Parts: C-alpha cells; sequence; structure tokens
DNA sequence: GCTTGACAAAAGTGTTAAATTGTGCTATACT
C-alpha cells in the first residue's frame, strides 16, 4: 500500500513523496530542496499564520505619535527647501 | 643548559606554582567585579568568585 | 575466583551520589593463583623468562639426597653477555 | 594573516560620534520610515502630493538609510569593548561581536532622541542582551532553552554562594531550599547542565587509539540469534502444520506471523466471517493444544 | 459450532489547563 504524492517547489522543482493509502495527504511538504512544496491535486487549504513579523516601522510608531512624526517631516522638508 | 643549572622542583613548590595561576586569575576577576559593582554595596564575598582557585587544584 | 566483600551505596541510605544516580554498589573478586606455566619469573638481575614447563618432582633432576632440584635454568650467558 | 585583526581596522576607520550628531541622525532615519510608510499610505487611501515635494520625500528614504548605516558604522566599537569579556565562554570571539552588531542593530532602530540620553547608554543594554541571549541559543551542542540556562546558571550562583558562606559544597537539600524548588529538581537540573564530550578524543595511550572506537553498536545483529531465530521460525511453521487449517491461520493473524501486523479479534473474525467471540473461542482452544506436551515440549529452550 | 447482550477494559478523540518555549526589553555613560 503506496499513495504517491507530487509537490512544486517554488523555484520550480518537483518531488515525488509516498505515503500510505490510508492516512491524509498533506497540502505542504518539506522537501529535499529545502524548501516548502505545495501539493498540485487535492486543493490545498494552506491556513498560513500570517503573523506579520515586526519591523522597524513597529518599533517607531509605539513611540513617536503620527502628529510627531509629521512634524519632523515638515522640519526635514522645510530644511530641504532652505537648501536650495 | 649545564648539569648543575638543574633546579628540581618538589611536589610542594610545583604545587604552589598552580596555586599562584589561582591566585592571580581570581584578581583578574575581582578587578572586573569592583569596576561594575557598586561601591561600598561589595563585601570580598561578593567580589571573590573562587572557582578558578578551587579549579585550578 | 571468590566474592570477598560487597559495597552498596544506595539513595534512600542518603549517601552521596552523582546527580542521577540512585544505588550503587561494587563487588570485590578474589583469586588464588598458583605459579602456572606461561607465568613470567626473573632474578634480581634482569635474567627473566616464562614457565616453559612443569615437571612432576619425580622426574626432575635431584641430588644424592633425593632432594630434587626446583627450577632448571639453561644457561642463558653466552660469552661477553655473561650476567656474572 | 588574522581575520579578526582585520575587522578591526575598518571599523576603527569610523569616526566616532558627539552627542549632537547622534540627534540628527537618529531625526533623518525617523524621517525616513515616516516618509518612506507615507508614500505606501497614500496610495492605499487613493491620495496624490505635491509633484516636486513627493520626489523630495523620497530622497529622505535615500537619506535616513545612509543615516542608519552612518550610525551603525559609528559605534561599532562599542560592540566589540562589549564582546571581549565574553571570550573563552564556548563561543568564538567574532560570533560573540556579529551577535552584538545584531543587538546593536535593535538599538538603533528602538532608540530615542528625545530622551536626551548618550546613545552609548541605551545600546549597552540591547548589544549586552544580544550576546548574552546568543550564548544561550548557541554555546551548547545540545541546545537549551533560554529559561533553562536562566535557571542553570541561576542554580550555579546559589552553589557557589552558598559554598562560600558554608565552607562545603551545599547538598541538594541546601541548594533546593535557598532556591525554593524541589531537590529532585535540582537534581534533574544538575543532569542538564553536563555538556557532551568528544568522540573524536583520544583516551589510550599515545593516540593508540580514539574514544569513539569504543563505542559498542548494540544494534548490530547477532549472527547466533539470527540462526536460532531461524531455526524458531521453521520450528513453529511445523506447530502450525498440526494445528487446523483455518486454526493456524487464526494464531498467524492473531499475532501477526504472516502479514508482521496483529489483528483484533474483530478483525479476525472479519476475515473468517464470523463473531469476534468465536474468534477469542478459536484462540483459547489453540493455546491448550499448543500446551500439550507433545506440541510444546520442543519450543522451551528457546526462551 | 456458533451468536447474543451484558460488561468491562482498553484504546482512542476532542476539549482544557499547565508547562514549556521563544522573543522582546531594560535610557548616567561606557566606543
Amino acid at each position: 500500500p503506496r499513495q504517491v504524492a507530487r509537490y512544486r517547489t517554488d523555484n520550480g522543482e518537483e518531488f515525488d513523496v509516498p505515503f500510505a493509502d490510508d492516512a491524509e495527504i498533506p497540502g505542504t511538504w518539506l522537501c529535499r530542496n529545502g524548501l516548502e512544496g505545495t501539493l498540485i491535486e487535492g486543493d490545498v487549504p494552506e491556513p498560513k499564520k500570517v503573523k506579520p513579523p515586526r519591523t522597524h516601522w513597529d518599533m517607531l510608531l509605539e513611540r513617536r505619535s503620527v502628529e510627531e512624526l509629521e512634524e519632523l517631516l515638515k522640519e526635514r522638508l522645510d530644511l530641504i527647501k532652505a537648501k536650495r | 643548559d649545564h648539569f648543575g643549572n638543574r633546579r628540581l622542583r618538589t611536589v610542594g613548590e610545583l604545587i604552589q606554582n598552580q596555586i599562584r595561576v589561582g591566585l592571580s586569575r581570581m584578581e583578574r576577576v575581582v578587578r572586573e567585579r569592583m569596576t561594575t559593582q557598586d561601591v561600598e554595596a561589595i563585601t570580598p564575598q561578593t567580589l571573590i568568585n573562587i572557582r578558578p582557585v578551587v579549579a585550578a587544584i | 575466583g571468590k566474592v570477598i566483600g560487597i559495597r552498596v551505596f544506595s539513595r534512600e541510605d542518603d549517601d552521596e551520589l552523582p546527580a542521577g544516580v540512585n544505588e550503587l554498589v561494587r563487588v570485590y573478586v578474589a583469586q588464588k593463583r598458583k605459579i602456572s606455566d606461561g607465568d613470567k619469573l626473573a632474578g634480581r638481575h634482569g635474567n627473566k623468562g616464562v614457565i616453559g614447563k612443569i615437571l612432576p618432582v619425580e622426574d626432575m633432576p635431584f641430588l644424592p639426597d633425593g632432594t630434587p632440584v626446583d627450577i632448571i635454568l639453561n644457561t642463558h650467558g653466552v660469552p661477553r653477555r655473561m650476567n656474572i | 594573516a588574522d581575520s579578526v585583526r582585520a575587522y578591526l581596522k575598518q571599523i576603527g576607520k569610523v569616526a566616532l560620534l558627539n552627542a549632537e550628531e547622534e540627534v540628527e541622525l537618529a531625526k533623518r532615519i525617523e524621517a525616513g520610515l515616516y516618509a518612506t510608510q507615507k508614500l505606501a499610505e497614500l496610495a492605499e487611501k487613493g491620495e496624490k502630493l505635491p509633484v516636486q515635494q513627493r520626489r523630495d520625500m523620497q530622497w529622505i528614504c535615500r537619506d535616513g538609510d545612509r543615516a542608519k548605516n552612518h550610525l551603525l558604522e559609528a559605534n561599532l566599537r562599542l560592540v566589540v569593548s562589549l564582546a571581549k569579556r565574553y571570550t573563552g565562554r564556548g563561543m568564538a570571539f567574532l560570533d560573540l561581536i556579529q551577535e552584538g552588531n545584531l543587538g546593536l542593530i535593535r538599538a538603533v532602530e528602538k532608540f530615542d532622541y528625545t530622551k536626551g540620553y548618550k546613545f552609548s547608554t541605551y545600546a549597552t543594554w540591547w548589544i549586552r542582551q544580544a550576546i548574552t541571549r546568543a550564548m544561550a541559543d548557541q554555546a551548547r551542542t545540545i541546545r537549551i532553552p533560554v529559561h533553562m540556562v536562566e535557571v542553570i546558571n541561576k542554580l550555579g550562583r546559589i552553589q557557589r554562594e552558598l559554598l562560600q558562606d558554608l565552607g562545603r559544597e551545599p547538598t541538594p537539600e541546601e541548594l533546593a531550599k535557598e532556591m525554593d524548588i524541589t531537590p529532585e529538581k535540582v537534581l534533574e537540573i544538575q543532569q542538564y547542565a553536563r555538556e557532551p564530550i568528544s568522540l573524536d578524543q583520544t583516551i589510550g595511550d599515545e593516540g593508540d587509539s580514539q574514544l569513539g572506537d569504543f563505542i559498542e553498536d548494540s544494534e548490530a545483529v547477532v549472527a547466533v540469534d539470527a540462526v536460532s531465530f531461524t531455526l524458531l521460525q521453521d520450528q513453529l511453521q511445523s506447530v502450525l502444520e498440526t494445528l487446523s487449517e483455518r486454526e493456524a491461520g487464526v494464531v498467524r493473524l492473531r499475532f501477526g506471523l504472516t502479514d508482521g501486523q496483529p489483528r483484533t479479534l474483530d478483525e479476525i473474525g472479519q476475515v473468517y466471517g464470523v463473531t469476534r467471540e468465536r474468534i477469542r473461542q478459536i484462540e483459547s482452544k489453540t493455546m491448550s493444544k499448543l500446551r500439550h506436551p507433545s506440541r510444546s515440549q520442543v519450543l522451551r529452550d528457546y526462551l
């Protein structure tokens, strides 16, 4: 008893991953390539964690209010104008 | 060099030399500790970490 | 051989064993080794050699007393080699 | 000749900064982030801006990133001055430095020029934490979560302190009491702290043999057993012959001798098409037949 | 030679509460 599932990597390589006939078939599979692969047939239901990695903007917004930033930008722009 | 130039460390003496390494490197730790630590808020017990001493023997 | 002594170091009995060790026991076995053919004998002058054979006391070069000799040593010391 | 020498020759080229310069670069960086975010938000909200001004904001970014890079390249010395103290603790000097630079990068991202504190004041925290956190995540061949590396060091601290007060290594009870945890926990903790040893080491005298050579492969096959096991399979085959055709198959399926996977009474009764109780009854009789002296005496030796 | 319904133990399965684990952070100044 062997199920043959094929996944597709982002770079274009394909892989065959034999599974048991009775068990569920995943939608994404860590392949020999080292990258994630999506299965070709069976629909994916891929529930992406959807966790937005914290960025430099997040760290600045949590200390400067948008008004303080707007005032600073005016200072910089009023400075670049003067340079002309 | 010459034969007579041989010293011959005795058991007690070459043991002491190993202690020197333990004490000296212990003072190297106390120098670093006292600068970062608050003055008068530290004692010999807090500055002395005898680990390199006992671990040396 | 025979078992001489046993030393048992337990955990219930507080004792003091490396972390994780519960019980520690050591058995001492003794052996009475008869001088056997193959063993290595030697004198104080560097002469050494194994026991090639052990004859019964009956068939052994014996003095006129009937007093058998204990060991028969060949003339190891070649000339110049000496071992005086 | 030497690499750590090279890294120092380059960071030493950058010119250190005064209190006034830090704030200017800090300002340019924050202006760069907001300018970049404003341009992205205006497209989302379907808004436009004056042509000349919009192009001015774009340059604010190029100047903002130059500020970010300039701010880091100036305080690289600070990272090294902090990385010197953690050498020899199981982490190469450079690795400490690079991890310090990672911490340094974050300090720049969170520094606040409005507080008026010198930059080195707030950067030392992140650079320091970046190095320590790195050691707990990389120093050990067998990784230990930081919280466990945290408690292990706390226990060694109590141990060292208790060692200095009592004049004797504190027992698990003394060490557990002072640390407000069970003595068995400190023991379990003391097992985690142990680090591995090198197989490539030389325990034999004068490199006669490395340590790894003395490790048994207990999983390797045992020739005598593979033969006895083979003779046992052959002997059971004969014993199976004495049983009923169906009765022999039931014993095979019940223990999985044929397909290597046992089957419950229902499954066995499903292949023979009878109740699961009937299979239970049949099996019991097989065992009685198997315990008969004629059929069973031959297999005792196989324990 | 077989099945029924009882009953139980054992094996699962879904739902929750610890605990374990990973990340962020600390503002005299410190190069």
